[PDB]
């Protein structure tokens, strides 16, 4: 239960229903939960490029050795602030990629930088940070693995549906549609583009496994359908909002980070950082949103860091 | 009106008015115990 | 109060005030207790004087 | 008699880098950080340490952008100066 | 105030206005402290002596 | 302080049916107090206090 | 209710003992539980 | 109290035997489940041995 | 009131309470097997 | 320690009443308790113990 | 051990709707104890053996 | 009698209840023997 008013913001042209619904209590505590670290002070951006006076610096080439320095201290705090540098760093030898954590980083790096620079029209110009993930932690909290869900007897095959699972939001829907279309790239349209029946094969199933994505997305973000539909016509692109265009990049961001940088990690991580079925804990619209409409309220902390933009 | 007697009325008022200051010192304990460990204004 | 404040129970009946008095209180101290758990006043999942579960 | 922008005990990078402005009040026994023995290691020796910046004993470092050490401190990411 | 104002409870039943009279108040009082509570006069949310939860 | 006539009580009110709804209440209410305690930091089965029994294993 | 004023004095007397009974023990549980998980 | 078992007089020995019975029987059932919610689980522990790991 | 007489009321107690005492003596004893195998506390 | 009048139960509880209810009840917590049984580690059926009788065929 | 007085339950419970309950129990607990089985490994219909009946 | 057995009729029924119940338990008990041999629980 909850108590009014809540805060409510309007969303399409009046009477139409498009309107956002939230309590007014747990928005200030959540944007309590979503403070950005202080950006640490500018450094002396002068002197010899990294790439010259470092050993085995395959990323921040072109930065000062103060910028570097600095960044080096940043990503401490965002990722591994208990253990300090050496949770990436062989003790008496910075240069050495001797162990698993510097590895990871160093993709973690390019990760970033490719956010930054190549998917402005999902981050726009706030980008990421380590820390919009990792929160200070080395395992991001909302990393997710392919979930086998309960146990069957042997002679029953598992549905995949038809339990309480969270990752939908607690429908009973499909509840595990982060494989199939947050790292796999299975189609999500199954609305018609016909009045009549002739030329369309979508399937209700398939509606039930977009209807279970819709639902983890719309709770990754923390808002409902509306924010980026007219629900009387969810195909329709000319009714939709802009969220709705940025929720499209977004997913193919979201498969382009998982493929691409954290599946390839998968032999490099402990067994730790993996499922029951052997993968990689990786990202999802929950690892960087949390459930907020922007990371961090749309706190802007990239900026404040040039190393984490591509040349 | 209620079917009690003038003394019956006078009686129970006895009791209620007893009863419920009681009832409201153990109220004004409550408080202020929980005033001493947790101030609230 | 008046001299005759206790004719109040030739108009009201007492039982049926009673047990009105016992419902709402009983409702009220449900409310209130529930009201206050909502709060920052939350003295339950305060971690004071330790969290238990980081005990673990 | 430390300046404005020393290291302070707050910054929360001193806090995890344990930093400490007299490398005998630190932990740099426990970290058995490589280069040299723990008894040897402050900050005028490591190679972060920026002697271009600030005066005395109070001088620049790299981890530490726009702030000043102390010369005898030292914290957990302590690196032989070999330059 | 007029001298036969007490004739009103010849036209008005004493126990009614009574029930009237309590029902009306239990009602507005719960409906005020909802109102208070909904604007920046709240008590309970105020952080007020100390946020609590910040207490570890 | 209790007054002297409050035994009187039993006059107004059943005493079987305060019996049974004080029974009623009381086990309704340590039901509700037991699993609100429960989904506390304060739960004293989920704790692993002394040890974690499923680590054992 | 129809007991006589003789049987609302010893039900009475019964109640209260039986109930400073009951919350008898419910102090000795507060303090058991104090004692092992104080919560304030 | 040494005039406890009036308790007869007022309540039903049969419909309370019957209470008590089915409370019992409930609460039981509530607390085994409970418990089995818990670390404190006996039958999933895999303790003395995991039997499916015996039969891998 | 309920239809037992006096002497009823007073041998189905007596019946009842020593009943409920061996009923939570195996109470006990289950309880302390069960602290002696798994003490959760 | 059981009373010696402990027979007089059956003057005041029905005896056909209760033996349908123990019958009843034994039924269904003996088939609940079954299954509790059949959740956890202790299954007896899908152990594969002493063979798996599924390999014998795939 | 038995008791010589045992016939004696059929002048407390009916004989005719004790029969019936049975067979019905029976036949209900046999369908599950068949579903139970088949769920499992010890499938005996879906088994392939002696041989799998399904021709390419 | 509130069931309306006499007397000694609540006799001889409680007689061979307990009988029954004891051999009831009896082949649990017999049953618990095997299961904690076979597979023990804890
Ligand atoms: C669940 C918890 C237990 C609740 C028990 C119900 C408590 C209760 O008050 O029942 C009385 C309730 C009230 O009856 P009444 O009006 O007093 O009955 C007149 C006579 O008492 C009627 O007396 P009667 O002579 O007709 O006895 C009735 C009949 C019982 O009447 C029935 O047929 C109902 C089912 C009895 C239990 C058997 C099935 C249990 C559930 C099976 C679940 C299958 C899942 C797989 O007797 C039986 O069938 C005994 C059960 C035999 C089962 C097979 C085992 C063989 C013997 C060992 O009786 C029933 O409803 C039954
Ligand atoms: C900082 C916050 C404080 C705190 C602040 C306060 C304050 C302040 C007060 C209380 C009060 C109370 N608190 Mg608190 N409270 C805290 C934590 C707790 C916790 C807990 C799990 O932590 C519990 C269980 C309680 C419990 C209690 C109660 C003992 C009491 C409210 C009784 C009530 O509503 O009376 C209802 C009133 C009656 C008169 C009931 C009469 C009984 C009748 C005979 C019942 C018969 C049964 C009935 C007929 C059943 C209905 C029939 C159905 C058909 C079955 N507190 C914390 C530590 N609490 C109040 C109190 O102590 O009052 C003296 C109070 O003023
Ligand atoms: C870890 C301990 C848990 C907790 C766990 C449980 C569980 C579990 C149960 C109860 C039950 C009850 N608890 Mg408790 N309870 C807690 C805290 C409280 C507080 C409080 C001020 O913090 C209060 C007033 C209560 C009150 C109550 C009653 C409503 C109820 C007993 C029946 C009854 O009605 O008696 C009212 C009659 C009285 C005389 C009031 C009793 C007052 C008790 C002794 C508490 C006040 C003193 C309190 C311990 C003060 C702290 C100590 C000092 C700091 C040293 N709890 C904390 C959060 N409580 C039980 C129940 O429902 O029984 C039916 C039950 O099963
Ligand atoms: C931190 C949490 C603490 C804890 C804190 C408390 C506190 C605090 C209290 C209880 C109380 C009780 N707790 Mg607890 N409790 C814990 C864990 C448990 C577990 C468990 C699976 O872990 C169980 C099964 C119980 C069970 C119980 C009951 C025995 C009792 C509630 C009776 C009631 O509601 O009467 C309502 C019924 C009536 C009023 C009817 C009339 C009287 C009836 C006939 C009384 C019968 C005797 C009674 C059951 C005897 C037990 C008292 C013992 C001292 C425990 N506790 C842990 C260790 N528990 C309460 C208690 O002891 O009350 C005295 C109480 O105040
Ligand atoms: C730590 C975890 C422990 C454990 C801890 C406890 C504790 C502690 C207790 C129980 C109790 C019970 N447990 Mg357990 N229990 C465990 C595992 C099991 C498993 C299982 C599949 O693993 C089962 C089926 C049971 C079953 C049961 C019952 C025998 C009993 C509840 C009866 C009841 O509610 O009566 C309610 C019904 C009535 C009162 C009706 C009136 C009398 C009836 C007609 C006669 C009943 C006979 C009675 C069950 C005889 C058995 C006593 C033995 C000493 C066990 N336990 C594990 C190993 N269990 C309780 C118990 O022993 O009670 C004495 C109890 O307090
Ligand atoms: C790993 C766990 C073990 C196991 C552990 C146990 C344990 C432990 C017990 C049982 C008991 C029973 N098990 Mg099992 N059980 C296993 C596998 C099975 C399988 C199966 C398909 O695999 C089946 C169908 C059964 C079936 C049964 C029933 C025959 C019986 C409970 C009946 C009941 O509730 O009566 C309730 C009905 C009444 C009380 C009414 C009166 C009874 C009437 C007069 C008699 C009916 C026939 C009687 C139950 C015969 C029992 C004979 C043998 C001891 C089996 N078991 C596995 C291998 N099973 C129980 C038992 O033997 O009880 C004696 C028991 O305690
Ligand atoms: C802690 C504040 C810290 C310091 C100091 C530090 C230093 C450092 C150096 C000097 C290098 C270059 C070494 C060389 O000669 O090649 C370097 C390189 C990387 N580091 Fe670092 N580092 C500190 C902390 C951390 C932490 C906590 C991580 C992991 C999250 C980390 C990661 C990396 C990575 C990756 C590189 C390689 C970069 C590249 O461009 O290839 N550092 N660090
Ligand atoms: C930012 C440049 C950045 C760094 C640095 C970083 C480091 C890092 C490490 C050291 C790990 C391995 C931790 C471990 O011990 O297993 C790691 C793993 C993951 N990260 Fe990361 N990370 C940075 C950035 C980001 C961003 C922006 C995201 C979210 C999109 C992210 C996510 C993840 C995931 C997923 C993992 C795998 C799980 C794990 O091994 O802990 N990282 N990162
Ligand atoms: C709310 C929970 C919600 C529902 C329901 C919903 C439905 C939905 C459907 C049926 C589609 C398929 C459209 C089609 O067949 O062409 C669909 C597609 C997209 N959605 Fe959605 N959607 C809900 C919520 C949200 C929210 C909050 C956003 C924006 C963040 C969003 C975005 C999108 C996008 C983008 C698509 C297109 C995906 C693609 O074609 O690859 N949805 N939605
Ligand atoms: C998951 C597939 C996913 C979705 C869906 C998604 C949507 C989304 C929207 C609609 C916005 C715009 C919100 C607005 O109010 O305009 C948005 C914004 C940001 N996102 Fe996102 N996003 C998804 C996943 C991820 C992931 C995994 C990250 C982190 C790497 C991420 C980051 C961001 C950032 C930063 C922004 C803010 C951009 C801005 O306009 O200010 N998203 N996301
Ligand atoms: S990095 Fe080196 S010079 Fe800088 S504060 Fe730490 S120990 Fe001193
Ligand atoms: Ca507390
Ligand atoms: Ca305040
Ligand atoms: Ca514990
Ligand atoms: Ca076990
Ligand atoms: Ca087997
Ligand atoms: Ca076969």
């Amino acid at each position: 239960c909850e108590g009014p008013p809540p805060g409510t913001e309007q969303i399409g042209y009046r009477g139409v229903g498009m309107e956002n619904y939230y309590n007014k209590r747990q928005r200030a505590l959540s944007i309590q939960a979503n403070q950005p670290v202080e950006s640490l002070p500018a450094a002396d951006s002068t002197g010899p490029k990294a790439s010259e006076v470092y050993q085995n610096v395959q990323v921040l080439k072109d930065l000062s050795v103060g910028e570097f320095t600095r960044t080096m201290v940043a990503v401490t705090t965002w990722v591994s602030p208990k253990e300090g540098c050496n949770y990436c760093h062989v003790p008496g030898n910075w240069a050495s990629d001797d162990i698993y954590t510097k590895v990871v980083s160093r993709r973690m790096f390019e990760l970033v930088r490719a956010a930054n620079s190549d998917w402005k029209a999902h981050v726009a110009e706030t980008g990421v940070t380590c820390y919009t993930c990792h929160r200070g932690n080395p395992v991001p909290k909302y990393a997710w693995v392919t979930d086998p869900g309960p146990k069957y007897p042997s002679g029953l095959k598992p549905t995949g549906q038809n339990y309480g699972s969270k990752t939908v939001a607690y429908a009973s829907l499909p509840f595990d549609p982060l494989t199939p279309f947050l790292d796999q790239a299975n189609e999500i349209r199954i609305t018609g583009n016909a009045a009549l029946a002739g030329s369309n094969p979508a399937s209700l199933k398939q509606a039930e496994w977009t209807f279970g994505l819709m639902m983890n997305i719309s709770d990754s973000l923390g808002v409902g359908c509306t924010f980026c539909h007219n629900t009387r016509a969810f195909n329709d692109w000319t009714q939709s909002t802009p969220k709705r265009t940025t929720a499209w990049y977004a997913i193919r961001h979201v498969r382009d980070i998982n493929q691409n940088y954290i599946w390839p990690l998968n032999d490099v991580l402990p067994a730790s950082r993996k499922g029951p079925y052997g993968d990689p804990l990786r990202v999802s619209c929950m690892t960087c949103h949390q459930a907020v409409n922007k990371p961090l309220y749309g706190a802007q902390m990239a900026k404040d860091y040039p190393g984490l933009y591509k040349t | 009106l209620t079917g009690l007697t003038d003394d019956e009325a006078k009686e129970f008022h006895a009791i209620f008015m007893q009863s419920m200051y009681a009832w409201f010192g153990l109220v004004v304990i409550a408080h202020l115990l929980a005033w001493l460990y947790r101030p609230w204004l | 109060m008046n001299a005759n404040l206790y004719k109040i129970w030739l108009i009201l009946d007492p039982r049926r005030v009673l047990v009105s008095i016992v419902a709402f209180q009983i409702v009220l101290g449900l409310l209130i207790h529930m009201i206050v758990l909502s709060t920052d006043l939350n003295w339950l999942d305060d971690n004071i004087p330790v969290s238990y579960q980081a005990l673990g | 008699a430390a300046p404005a922008n020393a290291v302070t005990a707050d910054d929360p990078t001193a806090i995890a880098l344990k930093y400490n402005q007299d490398a005998t009040k630190s932990e740099r026994v426990a970290a058995a950080r490589p280069g040299l023995p723990p008894e040897e290691q402050h900050c005028a020796n490591c190679q972060f340490m920026q002697a271009n910046v600030g005066e005395g004993d109070w001088k620049g470092c790299q981890l530490f952008p726009g702030k000043l050490i102390n010369v005898n401190g030292w914290c957990a990411s302590w690196t032989l100066k070999a330059g």
